C-alpha cells in the first residue's frame, strides 16, 4: 500500500475513517459567530494581551547585583 | 544583407515549385542570417547616442546594432525547426568523425523523420520569416514618424500572414484572421499618434520632436499638451502588439490556434523590436523638471499596463488547462516586469531592462523547443486516452494539453529536467538566470521608490508560481498515459541500414528498431545550451551584464 | 582549492558518479546507495578536518580564497564559530538521513540520491556564503528540490504539501528579499566584512525588521504560519523529514545572527516585545495542539514548532547566554527530531503501513530496544538534563526572562508541556497495555541499522548534554560580536 | 607576576580597545579594535571568575566564620558582577561619545 | 580503557612542554597573519567594487 | 574559482552530456568519444573571445568612471563661484 510491504494490520475502518475526516475537516470550516468569536479571541485578544504585557515591562526590572538599599525597578 | 537575401531568396523561390526545396531554402536563411550578423558584428566600433542614416529617415545606435544581431541570432535558432528532419537514425557503428564525413547511411527514412510533414513544405516560409524580421530591424533603426509607421506594418503584415501560412488548418486560419482583425485596430492608434503628432509640432523627425520636448520642459501661447497625449494614443497601439494587458486578450487565443513551431518565432520576434523601440522614446521623452508636462505623462500608461499585465496575467493562468495558453498568459506576466523596468526610467532599470529582455526571449524559446522537441518525442508512443483523441489539428501542435505532459518525467528525465528548469526560471528561483532578471528589476524599482508596484510584482509572482508548479506537478508526480508502441519494438520488425564509403561500396549491413531513433542533434543542443546558460548563469554574469552596463551608460552620457 | 569549496563540490562530484556509472559496468541500486553514502562521509571528514584547524578565537573569517577577479555574483566562502556548528550539523545528519532511507526508497532510487546530494551541496553553501545576497540565492536554492522530493517520494497527500512548502517559503522570502535588496542599494554591496560596517538609521532598520522577520516567521516557523511545515514534514519521505527539521529549520536561525542582530541592532531592541508576544503565543498554542494530535509524524512536527519558538526568543535576548543556548537548541534538536522521525516515519511506519496513534500500543513488550531508544529521544524532547536539549533550553529560557520576565516566564511553562505531549506520546505507544490488538502478525524490533542510527544520535545528544563545552568553546569569542549595549563604567576606555 | 605565555602574547592585542580615531575603510585597523573591546570585556569577566573562585575556598575554609572572614572577596565579586559584562563592540563602533558633553 | 589509555599518553607531561604531535597540530593550523591578510583584501577590493557602481548608478542623466 | 577557460571547456562537456542525456543516447560509447574534446574545444574557444570582451569592457568601463568623475569635479569647481 505504501512503497515496502508493511506486516498486517488489522485496519479498523471506523478509526480510519475518523482519521479521514480530520485530514479533510480544513475543507469544512466556515465563520459563525462561534468560530469567528474563538479565532479572534486566540488569535488577536490573547497575543495582543501578552503583547501589551511585554511591552509595559520591557526594562522594568534588573535583578544583577541588586543589594539591599537598592531596587529591582529600573524605571 | 537582409534586403538582398530575401530578393534572391525570392527570385529562387518564384522559378520553383519544389516543396522539397523547404528544408534547403530554410538552411539558406540560416546562412544568410549569419552574414547579417557578420555586417553588424563590423558595425560596432564606434560610441555615440545615435547617428542619423540615409538623410536622417533612420540612425544607428550601439543599443540598435546590438539587438539586430540578438534579433538574427534567435531568428536563426527559431530556423532550425524547419531546415532539420525532428528525428534521426543514431547507432554506435556510425559515430566516428570518418564515418558521418566519409560514409552513408542509407535506410528508408521517410515515415521515420516525417520527410513530407507540413512544416516541412511550404517553400515559402523562411522568406516570409526574413521579411518579418526586415519590418523588425527597420523598427529598432527608425528615426522618424513616417519610418515607424512603415516599419511596424512591414513587421505586422508578415506575422498576420505567417500566422496563416498553414492554410488548410482551420485553427490557423481563424488565428491568422483574428490577429489581422484586432491588429488593424491596433496599427491605427499608433497611425493617429503618429499624426496628431505632425500636425501639432510641423515636423516628422524624431529628432525635432525632443527638440520641442526639451525646449517646452522649462520648470503659455502653444502649451505642448499635444506630446503627451500623442504618445499615449501611439503607446497604446504598441501596448496591444506586445499583448500587455488590458490589450491582452487577442495573444491566448492566436497563440494557441497557430501551429506551435509558428508560435514560436510569433511569440518572441515582436515584443524584442518593440520593447527595444519603445527605451529610446522613453528616455527622450522624459520630464526632468517636474512641471505640468510630467503630470499627463504617456508613460503612466506602461505603468498601468505594467500593473495589470502583472495581476491578469498570473490570475488567469491558474485555470489554464492548454499548455499553449498558459505560456501566452506567462508571456502577459513577464510583460508586467519588462513594462516596470522601461516606465521606471534610471541607469539601474535600463541596466535590468537589458537584461530582463533577452534572458526572457531565451528562455521562452528553450519552453518552446522543448514543447516541440516532446511533441516529436511521442512518435514511439500510444495512448488510448480519451480526451487526447478528441484534440485538433493535432499535427500542427502535436502537445495541446497539460495533461499530455503528464508522467513525461518517467518517459524522458533529462528532457523533463531541462523543462523543469525553464520553468524555475520563470518563477524566478535562484540561482536561475530569471531570479537574476526579477531581482534586478525589483531593485531599480525599490531605488527609485516604486514600492507599491515592488509589492504587487511579489505578491503576483507566488500566484503566477501556482500554475508553473502544476506543470512540473504534472511531469514528475504521476505515472505516464502514453506507452512505446508494442509494433516499433515487436523483437521481429527491424529495418535495414546500409552503410556505404566514399566510392559506394557497402561497407555493412545493419538491422534496426525503433529504438534507435533519437531527437535530432539541433533540436537537443539548443535545449541542452540554453539549459545550461539559465542553469550556469552564476558563473557567467560579467560579460553578459557588463555588456548592458554600457549600453546604458552611452545612453545617459551627459 | 579552499576547504570549503571541497565542501561544496564532493557532493556534486557523487552526483557526476552516480549519474555515470552505468556506462562503466544494469547497475544495482546497491552501487548507487554506495556511492551517496560515502560521498556523504567524505564530506563529513572533510568538515572535521576544518574543525580541527579552526580556531576559537578569531574576527577574521578563516578559510576563505582570494578571488581577484571580481564580477556581479560571486561566490565567496568563509566560516567562523557561528557557522562553523551549523556546518558540522548538517554534514553528520545527512549520512544518518541517507541510512535511513536505505531500504524504505524503492522506485527511483536515482534520482532520490542525486537530490539528496544536491540538498547537501545547497544547504552547506547556506552556511558558507559571506554574502548577505548569497544567503537568499542558497535559501531559495533548496525549494525546487525540494518541491520534486516531496512530490515523487511523499506519501498520499504529497502534491497539496509539496506546493504549501514551495509558496509558503517563497512568498516570505519575497519579502527578505526586498529588505536585502534596500540594503545592497544604500550600502553598494552586501558582503559582510563591508554590510557589518554600515549603519542603518532607525526607521530604515524598522521597515527593514519587517520583511525579514516576516520571512523568518514562515520558517521558523511561528505558530499561525505553520501549516506547510506539518503537512511537508509529515508528508515528506523519512530522509527529507531529517534534513527538513534538522537543517532547514536552522537556516532562519543562522539568518538571525547574520542579516539582523549586527545591522538592525536598533530595530531588534525595540520590536522585542513584538517579537517575544508571538514566540510566547507560539509556545503555548503548539504545545496545545501537539497533546491534540493523533498522527505520530505530525505530533513529533509540531513539537518542533514549540522547541524553535524557545530558540527565536533566545536569539532576541541579546544576552551572551541567550544566543549561545539558542544555537545549543537548534543543535539538539536537529539530533532528537532526526531521532524521533526515525522512530515513527521509520520504524512504525515501514512496520505498519500507518501513522495514526490509534493503533499502538505496549510496544514494550515485543520491541524493547525501540522502545529504550523511542524513550531515551523523548526525554530529549522534554529537555532532560544530560541531553543537549537541557542546557539549550535552559540557556536560551534564561536570556529570554533576563531580556523580558513576563515573557520568559510563559516561556517556561514549555518546561511542563514538552515533557506533557512527550511522555503522553511515550506512553500510548511503548507502554499504555499488552501490545495493540490490531497488529495481525508480530513485529520484529529493531534492525541493526535502525538501531545503529538511533544509537547515533541519541549519542550526540548525550555527550554533548553531558560536555557541551565541545560547542560553547567555540561559540563564545564569535558571539560577542552581535551583541549591543554597554556597561557605563566598561565603556569609553581611554 | 605570571610571565605572559607564548600562546597569550600570540593573541594579545597591539591597539587600544576604542574606536576613537580608527578609519572604519582601514578593515585591520577596525578589526583590531573590534578584537580588544571583545577580549578587554572578556577579562573583566574572567576576572570575577576568579574572585568567586577565592570566595569559594574560603566559604569552606571558614564554614559558620565566613560571614566576617570572606568580606574582602565579597566585596570584590560584587564590584566585578556589577560592572563586568560582554556587551560587545557593536554599540561603540556605533556610537561615539565625549566627557566633556 | 582506551579512553584512559589516549587521555594519558596526550598529557603535556610532568612540565608544561608540548609533546611531538602536540607541535605538528600548532604548525599546521597557524595562520599567524593568512586570514587577516586576505580578509583584508578582498573586503578594500568589494569595498572599491560598491564605490564604482555608486558612481555609475548616481550618473547625472 | 571563475577561471574563464577552464570554466567554458566544462560548459562545452555539459554541453554534450545533456545533449546525449537528453537523446538518451549512452554518455560514453567510444566511436563517439571525440565529440568530447570538440564540444569542450568549442567552449574553450567561447571563452578566448569571451576574455578579449572582458578586456574591452573593462577599459571602456574604467574611461567612463573617470569621465563621471572629471564632470564631477568641473561641476563641482564651477559652483565654488
Ligand atoms: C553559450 C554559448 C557558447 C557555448 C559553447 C559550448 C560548446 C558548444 C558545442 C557545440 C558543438 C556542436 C557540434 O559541432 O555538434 C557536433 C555534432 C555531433 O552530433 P552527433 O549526434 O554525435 O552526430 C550527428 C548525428 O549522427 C546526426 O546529427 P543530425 O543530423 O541530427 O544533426 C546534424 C548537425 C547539424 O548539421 C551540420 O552539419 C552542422 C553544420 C554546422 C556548420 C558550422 C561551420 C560553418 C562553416 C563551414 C565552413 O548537428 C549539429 O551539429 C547540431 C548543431 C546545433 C548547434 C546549435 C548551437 C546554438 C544552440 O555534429 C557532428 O556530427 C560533428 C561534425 C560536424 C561538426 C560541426 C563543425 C565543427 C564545429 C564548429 C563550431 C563553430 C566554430
Ligand atoms: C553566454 C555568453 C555571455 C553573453 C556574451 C555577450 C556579451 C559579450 C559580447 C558583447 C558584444 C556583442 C554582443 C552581440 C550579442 C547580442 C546579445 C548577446 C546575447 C547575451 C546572452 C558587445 O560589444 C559592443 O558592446 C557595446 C556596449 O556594450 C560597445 O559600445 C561596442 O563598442 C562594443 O563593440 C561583443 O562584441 C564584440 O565583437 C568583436 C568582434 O570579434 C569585437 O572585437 C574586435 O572588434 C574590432 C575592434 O574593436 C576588430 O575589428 C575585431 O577584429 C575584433 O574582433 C569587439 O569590439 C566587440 O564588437
Ligand atoms: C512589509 C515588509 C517590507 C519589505 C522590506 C522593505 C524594504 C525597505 C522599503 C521601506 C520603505 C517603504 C515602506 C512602505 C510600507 C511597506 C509595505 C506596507 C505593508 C505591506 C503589506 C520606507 O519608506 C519610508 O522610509 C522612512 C525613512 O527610513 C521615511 O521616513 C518615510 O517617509 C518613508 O515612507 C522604502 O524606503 C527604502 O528606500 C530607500 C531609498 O534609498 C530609503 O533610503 C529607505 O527609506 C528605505 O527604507
Ligand atoms: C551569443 C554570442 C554571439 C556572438 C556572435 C559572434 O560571434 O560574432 C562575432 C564574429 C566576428 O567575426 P570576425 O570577422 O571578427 O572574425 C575574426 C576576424 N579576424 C580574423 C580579423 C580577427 O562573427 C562571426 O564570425 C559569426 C558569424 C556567424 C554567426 C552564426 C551564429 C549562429
Ligand atoms: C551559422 C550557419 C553556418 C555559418 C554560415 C556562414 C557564416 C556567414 C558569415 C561569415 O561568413 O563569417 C564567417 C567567416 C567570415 O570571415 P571571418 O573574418 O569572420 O573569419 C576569419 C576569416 N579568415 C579566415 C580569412 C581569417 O567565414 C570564414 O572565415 C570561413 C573561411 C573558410 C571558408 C569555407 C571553407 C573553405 C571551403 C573551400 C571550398
Ligand atoms: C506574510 C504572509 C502571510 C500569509 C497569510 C495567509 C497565508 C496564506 C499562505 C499562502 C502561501 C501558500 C499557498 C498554498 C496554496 C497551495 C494550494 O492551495 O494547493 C495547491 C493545489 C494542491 O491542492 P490538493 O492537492 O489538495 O488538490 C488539488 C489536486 N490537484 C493539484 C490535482 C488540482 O495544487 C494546485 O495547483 C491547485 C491550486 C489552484 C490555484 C490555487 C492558487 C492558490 C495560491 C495562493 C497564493 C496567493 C498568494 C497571495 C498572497
Ligand atoms: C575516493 C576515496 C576512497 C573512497 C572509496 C573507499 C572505499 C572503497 O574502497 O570502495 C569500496 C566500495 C564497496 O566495494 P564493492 O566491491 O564495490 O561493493 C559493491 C559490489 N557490488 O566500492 C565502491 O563502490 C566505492 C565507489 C567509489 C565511491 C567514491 C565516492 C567519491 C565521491 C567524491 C569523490
Ligand atoms: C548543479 C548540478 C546539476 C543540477 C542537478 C542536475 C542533475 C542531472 C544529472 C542526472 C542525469 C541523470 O541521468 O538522471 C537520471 C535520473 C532518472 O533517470 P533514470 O535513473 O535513468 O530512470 C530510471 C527509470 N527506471 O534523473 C535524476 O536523477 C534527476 C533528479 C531530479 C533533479 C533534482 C531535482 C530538481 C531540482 C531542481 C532542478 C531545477 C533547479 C536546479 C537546482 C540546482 C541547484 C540550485
Ligand atoms: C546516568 C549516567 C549519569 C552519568 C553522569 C556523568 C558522570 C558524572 C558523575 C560521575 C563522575 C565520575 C567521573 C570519573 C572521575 C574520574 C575520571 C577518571 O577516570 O580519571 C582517571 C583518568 C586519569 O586521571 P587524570 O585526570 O590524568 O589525573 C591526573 C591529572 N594530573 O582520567 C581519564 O581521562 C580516564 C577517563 C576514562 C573514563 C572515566 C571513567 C568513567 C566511569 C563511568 C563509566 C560509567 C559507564 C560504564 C559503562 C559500562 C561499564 C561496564
Amino acid at each position: 500500500m505504501a512503497g515496502l510491504q508493511h506486516y498486517k494490520i488489522a485496519m479498523d475502518p471506523a478509526l480510519v475513517r475518523l482519521g479521514s475526516m480530520i485530514s479533510n475537516r480544513y475543507k469544512y470550516f466556515r465563520w459563525t459567530k462561534r468560530t469567528a468569536l474563538v479565532s479572534f479571541m486566540y488569535v488577536v485578544v490573547v497575543p495582543s494581551t501578552i503583547g501589551y504585557l511585554a511591552y509595559k515591562t520591557d526594562g522594568l526590572w534588573d535583578l544583577r547585583a541588586k543589594r539591599r538599599g537598592d531596587l529591582i525597578s529600573e524605571r | 544583407m537582409i534586403m538582398i537575401s530575401i530578393l534572391s531568396l525570392l527570385l529562387s523561390t518564384s522559378v520553383t515549385l519544389r516543396r522539397d526545396m523547404s528544408i534547403l531554402f530554410n538552411r539558406i536563411s540560416i546562412i544568410a542570417l549569419a552574414y547579417c550578423i557578420l555586417h553588424d558584428t563590423m558595425s560596432l566600433s564606434f560610441i555615440s547616442k545615435g547617428i542619423g542614416l540615409h538623410g536622417g529617415l533612420l540612425h544607428i545606435t550601439n543599443l540598435t546594432q546590438i539587438f539586430h544581431i540578438f534579433i538574427f541570432i534567435i531568428s536563426i535558432l527559431i530556423l532550425q525547426l524547419t531546415s532539420f528532419y525532428p528525428r534521426k537514425v543514431w547507432i554506435p557503428e556510425y559515430s566516428s568523425l570518418k564515418d558521418i564525413f566519409f560514409n552513408k547511411i542509407l535506410y528508408y527514412r521517410t515515415k521515420i523523420i516525417n520527410k513530407m510533414g507540413e512544416h516541412m513544405k511550404i517553400i515559402e516560409y523562411p522568406l516570409i520569416l526574413l521579411f518579418v524580421i526586415s519590418g523588425a530591424v527597420f523598427l529598432i533603426s527608425t528615426n522618424d514618424l513616417v519610418s515607424i509607421f512603415l516599419s511596424i506594418e512591414l513587421q505586422s503584415y508578415g506575422l498576420y500572414l505567417l500566422s496563416t501560412i498553414y492554410r488548410n488548418s482551420e485553427l490557423s486560419t481563424t488565428g491568422g484572421l483574428i490577429y489581422f482583425l484586432l491588429g488593424g485596430l491596433s496599427s491605427c492608434f499608433i497611425l493617429l499618434g503618429t499624426s496628431l503628432l505632425y500636425v501639432n509640432s510641423g515636423t516628422t523627425s524624431l529628432d525635432g520632436l525632443y527638440i520641442l520636448n526639451s525646449i517646452s520642459d522649462v520648470n503659455s501661447w502653444y502649451k505642448p499638451y499635444y506630446l503627451n497625449f500623442s504618445l499615449l494614443i501611439f503607446s497604446i497601439g504598441f501596448l496591444f502588439k506586445v499583448s500587455a494587458a488590458p490589450f491582452h486578450f487577442w495573444s491566448p487565443d492566436v497563440y494557441d490556434a497557430i501551429p506551435t513551431i509558428v508560435t514560436t518565432f510569433v511569440a518572441i520576434i515582436a515584443k524584442i523590436s518593440i520593447f527595444i523601440f519603445l527605451l529610446e522614446l522613453v528616455y527622450y521623452t522624459n520630464s526632468n523638471a517636474n512641471s505640468y508636462l510630467s503630470e499627463f505623462s504617456w508613460t503612466y500608461a506602461l505603468l498601468i499596463s505594467s500593473l495589470l499585465s502583472l495581476i491578469i496575467g498570473t490570475v488567469v493562468g491558474l485555470t489554464q488547462f492548454r499548455i499553449k495558453r498558459l505560456l501566452a498568459y506567462s508571456t502577459i506576466s513577464h510583460v508586467g516586469f519588462i513594462l516596470l523596468a522601461l516606465s521606471v526610467s534610471s541607469i539601474e532599470s535600463t541596466q535590468a531592462f537589458i537584461f530582463y529582455l533577452i534572458q526572457y526571449s531565451i528562455s521562452n524559446l528553450n519552453a518552446f523547443f522543448i514543447l516541440i522537441t516532446i511533441g516529436f518525442s511521442l512518435y514511439g508512443y500510444v495512448t488510448n486516452n480519451k480526451e487526447y483523441k478528441s484534440l485538433l489539428d493535432k499535427n500542427n501542435s502535436p502537445i495541446q494539453l497539460i495533461s499530455q505532459l503528464k508522467g513525461y518525467f518517467y518517459i524522458n528525465p533529462l528532457l523533463s529536467l531541462s523543462l523543469a528548469i525553464t520553468i524555475f526560471s520563470f518563477v524566478g528561483v535562484p540561482p536561475l538566470v530569471g531570479f537574476f532578471a526579477k531581482q534586478m528589476v525589483l531593485s531599480a524599482a525599490l531605488d527609485n521608490g516604486y514600492i507599491f508596484l515592488s509589492l504587487i510584482a511579489i505578491i503576483t509572482s507566488v500566484i503566477g508560481a501556482v500554475y508553473y508548479l502544476n506543470v512540473i506537478k504534472e511531469i514528475f508526480f504521476y505515472s505516464p498515459e502514453h506507452e512505446v508502441n508494442p509494433v516499433l519494438n515487436e523483437s521481429d520488425s527491424n529495418f535495414s541500414l546500409r552503410i556505404l564509403n566514399e566510392k559506394n561500396v557497402l561497407i555493412r549491413s545493419v538491422l534496426l528498431k525503433g529504438r534507435n531513433i533519437f531527437i535530432s542533434s539541433p533540436f537537443s543542443i539548443t535545449i541542452s545550451i540554453i539549459t545550461n546558460v539559465i542553469l550556469l548563469f552564476i558563473f557567467m554574469n560579467k560579460e553578459w551584464l557588463s555588456m548592458g552596463t554600457i549600453l546604458v551608460q552611452i545612453l545617459f552620457s551627459a | 582549492m579552499s576547504l570549503l569549496y571541497v565542501l561544496l563540490i564532493i557532493p556534486i562530484i557523487g552526483i557526476f558518479l552516480i549519474s555515470t556509472i552505468d556506462s562503466f559496468y544494469f547497475f544495482n541500486v546497491s552501487y548507487y546507495k554506495k556511492i551517496a553514502l560515502i560521498t556523504t562521509i567524505l564530506n563529513l571528514i572533510v568538515s572535521l578536518i576544518i574543525y580541527i584547524l579552526f580556531d576559537f578565537s578569531n574576527n577574521q573569517f578563516q578559510f576563505i580564497q582570494e578571488n581577484l577577479d571580481l564580477s556581479f555574483y560571486d561566490i565567496y566562502l568563509g566560516v567562523d564559530g557561528v557557522s562553523i556548528y551549523f556546518v558540522l550539523l548538517t554534514t553528520i545528519i545527512m549520512p544518518i538521513a541517507l541510512v535511513s532511507n536505505w531500504n524504505s526508497i524503492t522506485n527511483n532510487i536515482k534520482s532520490y540520491l542525486i537530490i539528496m546530494l544536491l540538498l547537501e551541496t545547497l544547504l552547506l553553501a547556506v552556511f558558507l556564503v559571506l554574502d548577505v545576497l548569497l544567503f537568499y540565492i542558497f535559501f531559495e536554492s533548496i525549494l525546487p528540490p525540494l518541491f520534486i522530493l516531496i512530490g515523487l517520494f511523499g506519501s498520499s497527500n504529497k502534491v497539496r504539501a509539496s506546493f504549501y512548502i514551495f509558496l509558503y517559503t517563497l512568498l516570505g522570502s519575497l519579502f527578505l528579499l526586498l529588505s536585502i535588496l534596500t540594503m545592497s542599494s544604500i550600502v553598494g554591496t552586501t558582503y559582510f566584512d563591508v554590510l557589518l560596517k554600515s549603519s542603518f538609521e532607525y526607521t530604515t532598520q524598522l521597515f527593514l525588521f519587517f520583511g525579514i522577520f516576516i520571512a523568518f516567521a514562515v520558517k521558523t516557523p511561528v505558530w499561525g504560519l505553520n501549516s506547510w511545515l506539518l503537512r511537508a514534514h509529515v508528508e515528506s519521505p523519512l530522509g527529507g523529514s531529517i534534513v527538513l527539521a534538522a537543517i532547514v529549520l536552522k537556516l532562519s536561525l543562522y539568518g538571525v545572527f547574520r542579516l539582523i542582530l549586527p545591522i538592525l541592532p536598533q530595530a531588534s531592541l525595540n520590536l522585542t516585545y513584538i517579537v517575544y508576544a508571538i514566540g510566547a503565543i507560539t509556545v503555548l498554542y503548539a504545545s496545545f495542539s501537539t497533546l491534540r494530535t493523533v498522527d505520530v509524524k505530525e505530533l513529533i512536527a509540531y513539537s518542533s514548532v514549540a522547541h524553535a519558538a524557545i530558540y527565536l526568543m533566545g536569539v532576541f535576548s541579546n544576552t551572551i547566554q541567550g544566543l549561545e543556548g539558542a544555537i545549543l537548541l537548534g543543535l539538539a534538536h536537529g539530533f532528537v527530531s532526526s531521532g524521533l522521525f526515525i522512530c515513527a516515519g521509520g520504524i512504525l511506519y515501514d512496520r505498519t503501513g500507518t501513522r495514526l496513534i490509534y493503533f499502538f500500543r505496549g510496544l514494550t513488550q515485543i520491541m524493547p530496544l525501540f522502545s529504550l531508544f523511542f524513550f531515551i529521544l523523548c526525554l530529549g524532547n522534554a529537555g532532560t538534563p544530560l541531553t543537549l536539549n537541557f542546557v539549550g533550553e535552559f540557556m536560551s529560557l534564561y536570556g529570554t526572562l533576563e531580556r523580558l520576565p513576563i515573557a520568559g516566564m510563559l516561556a517556561s511553562t514549555s518546561i511542563i508541556f514538552s515533557a506533557a505531549y512527550s511522555i503522553y506520546m511515550y506512553n500510548r505507544i511503548a507502554f499504555g497495555g499488552s501490545v495493540s490488538l490490531y497488529f495481525i502478525d508480530c513485529f520484529r524490533d529493531l534492525t541493526k541499522r535502525e538501531f545503529f542510527i538511533l544509537f547515533t544520535l541519541v549519542s550526540f545528544t548525550v555527550i554533548l548534554g553531558i560536555y557541551p563545552s565541545f560547542v560553547l568553546d567555540g561559540l563564545h569569542y564569535n558571539i560577542s560580536s552581535v551583541v549591543y549595549g554597554i556597561e557605563p563604567n566598561a565603556s569609553y576606555l581611554t | 607576576p605570571t610571565p605572559e605565555s607564548e600562546a597569550f602574547l600570540a593573541k594579545k592585542p597591539q591597539v587600544p580597545p576604542t574606536f576613537d580615531g580608527v578609519d572604519y575603510e582601514d578593515n585591520k585597523r577596525l578589526k583590531q579594535a573590534q578584537d580588544a573591546i571583545i577580549r578587554e570585556q572578556w577579562v573583566q569577566v574572567m576576572m570575577g571568575r576568579l574572585v568567586r573562585e577565592e570566595l569559594s575556598k574560603c566559604y569552606y575554609r571558614e564554614g559558620v566564620n565566613h560571614l566576617e572572614k570572606c568580606g574582602k572577596l565579597r566585596e570584590r565579586y560584587l564590584q566585578l558582577l556589577a560592572n563586568a559584562k560582554v556587551k560587545g563592540y557593536l554599540f561603540e563602533q556605533q556610537n561615539y561619545w565625549s566627557k566633556e558633553n | 580503557a582506551s579512553s584512559f589509555v589516549i587521555y594519558n599518553i596526550s598529557r603535556p607531561g610532568p612540565n608544561g612542554e608540548p609533546s611531538s604531535l602536540h607541535k605538528w597540530f600548532s604548525k599546521i593550523s597557524d595562520y599567524k597573519d593568512e586570514w587577516e591578510t586576505r580578509n583584508t583584501l578582498m573586503a578594500a577590493a568589494l569595498e572599491q567594487a560598491a564605490h564604482d557602481k555608486h558612481l555609475l548608478l548616481t550618473a547625472e542623466r | 574559482m571563475v577561471n574563464r577557460i577552464l570554466f567554458w571547456t566544462g560548459f562545452g562537456l555539459a554541453v554534450r552530456f545533456w545533449q546525449l542525456g537528453i537523446e538518451m543516447r549512452p554518455f560514453f560509447n567510444r566511436k563517439s568519444l571525440w565529440a568530447y574534446p570538440l564540444f569542450g574545444g568549442v567552449g574553450a574557444s567561447f571563452g578566448y573571445w569571451l576574455q578579449s570582451i572582458d578586456e574591452k569592457q573593462t577599459k571602456m568601463l574604467e574611461e567612463r568612471k573617470q569621465a563621471i568623475l572629471e564632470k564631477r569635479a568641473r561641476r563641482a569647481q564651477r559652483q565654488a563661484e
